[PDB]
C-alpha cells in the first residue's frame, strides 16, 4: 500500500 | 528475438516518456517556443505563464524552483513506472521486488534521461516550454545552486557519447533491472533478467556505434557514476529537508529517499 506500490498497481 | 527485446524496450520508451532526445533536439535547435529563464524577472514571468497555479497567491524563488524540480521528478517517476511495466519480464517479478527496483532505480534513470534536455548553457523544463539557463541555476542562493550543476557535469560527458533514444531506452531498462539492489527477494531471477537486457544492450551498441569499441564498458561505468550521483543528491536533499523549512518534500519522493543510502 506504499505510494510506489500504488503507482505500480494503477491500471 | 534479441532484436525483438530491443525493439520492444525502445517502443515502451517512446510511448511512456513525454520527452525524448529527438523531441528535445527539435526544440533546442529553434510553435510553442521555449521561454528563456535567465534571471529573476524571467523566472517570475515564466511562473505566471507555465505554473500559474503555483504563484496565484510567496516563498523564496529558490524554494519555488525546488518545488518545480520535485514536481518534475514526481511526473518522471510515473513515466518510469509505466515504462518498467512494459519492460519484457518486469511484470513477472514479485510485486515487492518491482517496488524495490523502482525505488533504487528511478533517480539514476532520472539523471541519465535529464541529459537529453541539457546542453552546456541550460536545460528544457515544463514539458519543453521553458529553457532555464545553467548560469541562472548556479546563481541561486545556497544550497539550491548546488542541485543542478553536478547533473550538468554528468550530462555533458554523457551527451558526448552521442547515444540515441534506441540506446538510452536499453540503458534505462538496465538501470531499473539491477539485481544488486538492497532487499530484493528473488535476486537470482532479477540477475537473469538483467543479464538478458545487458546482453541486448551490448549487441545493440556494437551494431549502432561501430566506431566506439569501448562504448559498452563506458556505459557500465556511467551506471556506477549515476549511483554515486544519486547518493550525493540524496545527501543534499536531506540538508535541504533539515535546514529549509519552507521546502516541502513531496511524499512520494520522501518514500523513495527513505532508507535508501
Ligand atoms: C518554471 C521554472 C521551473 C524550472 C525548475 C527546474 C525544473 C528542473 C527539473 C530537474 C529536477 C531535478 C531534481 C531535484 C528535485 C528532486 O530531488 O526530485
Amino acid at each position: 500500500p506504499s505510494l510506489l506500490k500504488k503507482l505500480l498497481l494503477a491500471p | 528475438d534479441l532484436k525483438s527485446l530491443a525493439k520492444r524496450i525502445y517502443e515502451a520508451y517512446l510511448k511512456n516518456f513525454n520527452m525524448n532526445k529527438v523531441k528535445a533536439r527539435v526544440i533546442l535547435s529553434g510553435n510553442n517556443p521555449p521561454f528563456v529563464i535567465h534571471d529573476m524577472e524571467t523566472l517570475c514571468m515564466a511562473e505566471k505563464t507555465l505554473v500559474a497555479k503555483l504563484v496565484a497567491n510567496n516563498k523564496e524563488a529558490e524554494v519555488r524552483i525546488f518545488h518545480c524540480c520535485q514536481c518534475t521528478s514526481v511526473e518522471t517517476v510515473t513515466e518510469l513506472t509505466e515504462f518498467a511495466k512494459a519492460i519484457p519480464g518486469f511484470a513477472n517479478l514479485d510485486l515487492n521486488d518491482q517496488v524495490t527496483l523502482l525505488k533504487y532505480g528511478v533517480y539514476e534513470a532520472i539523471f541519465a534521461m535529464l541529459s537529453s534536455v541539457m546542453n552546456k548553457d541550460g536545460m528544457l523544463v515544463a514539458y519543453g516550454n521553458g529553457f532555464i539557463t545553467r548560469e541562472f541555476l548556479k546563481s541561486l542562493r545556497k544550497p539550491f545552486c548546488d542541485i543542478m550543476e553536478p547533473k550538468f557535469d554528468f550530462a555533458m560527458k554523457f551527451n558526448a557519447l552521442e547515444l540515441d533514444d534506441s540506446d538510452i531506452s536499453l540503458f534505462v531498462a538496465a538501470i531499473i533491472c539491477c539485481g544488486d539492489r538492497p532487499g530484493l527477494l528473488n535476486v537470482g531471477h532479477i540477475e537473469k533478467m538483467q543479464e538478458g537486457i545487458v546482453h541486448v544492450l551490448r549487441l545493440h551498441l556494437q551494431s549502432n556505434h561501430p566506431d566506439d569499441i569501448f562504448l559498452f564498458p563506458k556505459l557500465l561505468q556511467k551506471m556506477a557514476d549515476l549511483r554515486q550521483l544519486v547518493t550525493e543528491h540524496a545527501q543534499l536533499v536531506q540538508i535541504i529537508k533539515k535546514t529549509e523549512s519552507d521546502a516541502a518534500l513531496h511524499p512520494l519522493l520522501q518514500e523513495i529517499y527513505r532508507d535508501m543510502y
